[PDB]
């Protein structure tokens, strides 16, 4: 008669690591490492991303005649941008403080596109009209940015003009504004007449005074001239006031925002869907409880910690015989 | 590997024995079989199960969108934001590779301490009533039957017998 005692064993092959053996084969475990997305830009909290498609985000805000179908929201977690996007800027120039911009946009609570000044009761001593261009092309014809609307003196004239409108929000208001640079002094007179002109911008907290640089810049896109383009955030309560002798592309088209810090901007060809996540990456969403990930370095969300680990199998169940 | 049972004067486990990580295996005039330890076995799932769960529940990270953009004119702060990921991914690796390496030492030798008191709580228990084979096996002086047999599993053992 006999009464002994051992352990446990099976057809486990799971091998596992400890400090003092490599390799040793346990009988049972689990793996803490995450290493499995599931390949889709699901969206983040119950808000979905907003996707730009073959524009980016300076094409996106602008206006540009391409950025036409991919706006009707409200809201979005973060932003996708494909890596073959490049509807931007049609007209050549410098987006002043752009990377800022994308990361003030990054997330936005509410947003609304409304016109701040109206085409045709706004700008009565200037035309409105012929301010389009051979590098915003809208199928063969000479277009120009939506939401903004490039000023020309009507016919030999361009008096001081003298805009401002008041914040009647309940959020910040985004506005965009360009100051076109001609390339030649005939190019100048031909489209604001004075010769000596200057444009101003300002809030209770914006402020500046721009004057146009003409000159000949090797050619972008047919233009030898320059835009730049320029934005700010008017609060609740305060105005903006605009003054201009010429080359002011003035604003159409402003945005009621309501802003939330902290998300970030995706460059991904991966598809969007309707499918809920706690970490997003540019590869794939990633639905884990486990403490590491080793998918992608650059996140957003609540996400696992990213280890350069290929395996991290953790031993539950004793050695194998 | 550190109490000496598993894979020391113990060494093999028991494909036989399904029921748990511990258990008994008697030879009786009744019939033979294993018998995996109740409290023991139960006992070791609920801490290593605490165990897996401390690892995993502690980690509750911020809600944070890691990478940035940077224009031409900005490679400094682009290569800082590098350094600080990098920092974050040569600690985290570090530190979550030791750790699984550090666990893993002491999960074996947890199991291996829970079969030697197995063995011992057996051992001081029948004390001249039987004899140790060197095993993990005893050899008893005294017919021990079912009956006989779970006396020393329920940890009740009486003592009048030769
Ligand atoms: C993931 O997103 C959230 C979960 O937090 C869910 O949100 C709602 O889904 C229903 C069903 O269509 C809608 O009527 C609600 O309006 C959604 N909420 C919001 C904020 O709009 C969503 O259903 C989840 N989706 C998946 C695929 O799990
Ligand atoms: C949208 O982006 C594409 C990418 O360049 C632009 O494509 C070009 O289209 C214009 C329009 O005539 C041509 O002049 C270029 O030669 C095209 N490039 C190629 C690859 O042929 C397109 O112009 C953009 N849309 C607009 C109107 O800005
Ligand atoms: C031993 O296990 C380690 C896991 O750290 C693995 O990298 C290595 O390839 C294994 N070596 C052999 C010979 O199986
Ligand atoms: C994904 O998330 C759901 C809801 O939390 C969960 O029940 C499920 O186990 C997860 N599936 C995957 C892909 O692991």
């Amino acid at each position: 008669d006999t009464l002994c005692i051992g352990y446990h064993a099976n057809n486990s092959t799971d091998t596992v690591d400890t400090v003092l053996e490599k390799n040793v084969t346990v009988t049972h475990s689990v793996n803490l490492l995450e290493d499995k997305h599931n390949g889709k830009l699901c969206k983040l909290r119950g808000v979905a991303p907003l996707h730009l498609g073959k524009c980016n985000i300076a094409g996106w805000i602008l206006g540009n005649p391409e950025c036409e179908s991919l706006s009707t929201a409200s809201s979005w977690s973060y932003i996708v941008e494909t890596p073959s996007s490049d509807n931007g800027t049609c007209y050549p120039g410098d987006f002043i403080d752009y990377e800022e911009l994308r990361e003030q946009l990054s997330s936005v609570s509410s947003f609304e596109r409304f016109e701040i000044f109206p085409k045709t009761s706004s700008w009565p001593n200037h035309d409105s009209n012929k301010g389009v261009t051979a590098a915003c092309p809208h199928a063969g014809a000479k277009s120009f940015y939506k939401n903004l609307i490039w000023l020309v003196k009507k016919g030999n004239s361009y008096p001081k003009l003298s805009k401002s409108y008041i914040n009647d929000k309940g959020k910040e208001v985004l506005v965009l504004w360009g100051i076109h640079h001609p390339s030649t002094s005939a190019d100048q007179q031909s489209l604001y007449q004075n010769a000596d002109t200057y444009v101003f911008v300002g809030s209770s907290r914006y402020s500046k005074k721009f004057k146009p640089e003409i000159a000949i810049r090797p050619k972008v896109r047919d233009q030898e001239g320059r835009m730049n383009y320029y934005w700010t955030l008017v609060e609740p309560g305060d105005k903006i006031t605009f003054e201009a002798t010429g080359n002011l592309v003035v604003p159409r088209y402003a945005f009621a925002m309501e802003r939330n810090a902290g998300s970030g901007i995706i460059i991904s060809d991966t598809p969007v869907h309707d499918c809920n996540t706690t970490c997003q990456t540019p590869k794939g969403a990633i639905n884990t409880s486990l403490p590491f990930q080793n998918i992608h370095p650059i996140t957003i969300g609540k996400c696992p910690k990213y280890v350069k680990s290929t395996k991290l199998r953790l031993a539950t169940g004793l050695r194998n015989i | 590997g550190l109490f000496g049972a598993i894979a020391g004067f113990i060494e093999g486990g028991w494909t036989g024995m399904v029921d748990g990580w511990y258990g008994y295996h008697h030879q009786n005039e009744q019939g033979s079989g294993y018998a995996a330890d109740l409290k023991s076995t139960q006992n070791a799932i609920d801490e290593i199960t605490n165990k897996v769960n401390s690892v995993i529940e502690k980690m509750n990270t911020q809600f944070t969108a890691v990478g940035k953009e940077f224009n031409h004119l900005e490679k400094r702060i682009e290569n800082l934001n590098k350094k600080v990921d990098d920092g974050f991914l040569d600690i985290w690796t570090y530190n979550a590779e030791l750790l699984v390496l550090l666990e893993n030492e002491r999960t074996l030798d947890y199991h291996d301490s829970n079969v030697k008191n197995l063995y011992e709580k057996v051992r001081s228990q029948l004390k001249n009533n039987a004899k140790e084979i060197g095993n993990g096996c005893f050899e008893f002086y005294h017919k021990c039957d079912n009956t006989c047999m779970e006396s020393v599993k329920n940890g009740t053992y009486d003592y009048p017998k030769y």
